[PDB]
């Protein structure tokens, strides 16, 4: 159960991560005022395809 | 008898099991670490201008 | 001159932050994307965008939102040509140097959050969502974009709501 918990905890902790990182990504990403972030998404590629 | 803590066996799985405690934790520190160095970068591109 | 740009921010349409009949800030659409301070309580004095959901920015408290193509048809024009000099804005003139915006003091309070920033050109270089009373002036706190499309929310020291 030690063990285990430990690891929940860490799982936990990625996911917590992970969150930061989607933030971090959609920081630059704000808008931003033009509609336009090809290329921070080319180079960066966090995820969630954007857009069409 | 004997009767002593080794605590007692089994080497190889021993080491099998051992081994899967600990590595999540690793992750995490590498994530965590990884996601301020992304931090930074943001922090210096905005910093640039 | 001030006339002209105020000309200009008539024609451009702006919807202020409702709540219980008193305006607590401002919300506009620039580049086609709905923007809102989130620090602000209300709804924007627009039900079409009202009906909008929008997405949470903690980063730097703000709101934001696409906007239906078919009213994208008319929205702020921004640019990344932001050299130092004046500015206008809706409370008249705005000095811009260092990065950062600063007008006379007693100019800007809570509830101006919102307003943009214009150059000569009418284009949006800066939106101002608060500022601090700096003696004689006072600094506003203010979020811009550069050339690399990099958000970038300039913010005095215990800067103040506005």
């Amino acid at each position: 159960s030690i063990c285990a918990a430990i690891a929940t905890v860490s799982v936990a902790a990625s996911t917590w991560l992970f969150c930061r990182s989607r933030v971090a990504c959609l920081t630059p990403y704000r808008l931003t005022p033009n509609a336009r972030i090809p290329f921070c998404l080319a180079v960066l590629c966090c995820a969630r395809t954007a857009r069409a | 008898h004997a009767q002593t803590f080794t605590a007692a066996v089994s080497k190889t799985a021993w080491t099998w099991l051992t081994s899967l405690l600990g590595g999540s934790a690793v992750i995490i520190i590498i994530g965590l670490v990884l996601a301020t160095i992304v931090a930074m970068y943001v922090l210096t591109n905005q910093k640039h201008n | 001159k001030r006339q002209r740009m105020v000309m200009k921010l008539e024609s451009d349409k702006t919807f202020p932050i409702m709540l219980e009949g008193k305006i607590n800030g401002y919300a506009c659409v620039v580049g086609g994307k709905l923007f809102r301070p989130m620090h602000v309580e209300g709804k924007i004095d627009n039900d079409v965008l009202a009906a909008l959901k929008t997405k949470k920015a903690s980063k730097y408290d703000l709101e934001y939102a696409d906007v239906p193509q078919n009213m994208r048809a008319d929205t702020f024009k921004y640019t990344h040509e932001k050299p130092q000099g004046y500015y206008s804005w809706h409370h008249g003139a705005v000095q811009y140097e260092n990065g950062r915006f600063t007008v006379p003091k007693g100019v800007g309070a809570k509830g101006d959050s919102g307003r943009p920033i214009l150059d000569n050109q009418g284009r949006v270089v800066a939106i101002v969502l608060g500022g601090v009373n700096e003696g004689s002036r006072t600094a506003l706190s203010v979020v811009m974009w550069n050339e690399k499309g990099v958000t970038v929310k300039y913010t005095p020291e215990n800067c103040e709501q506005w």
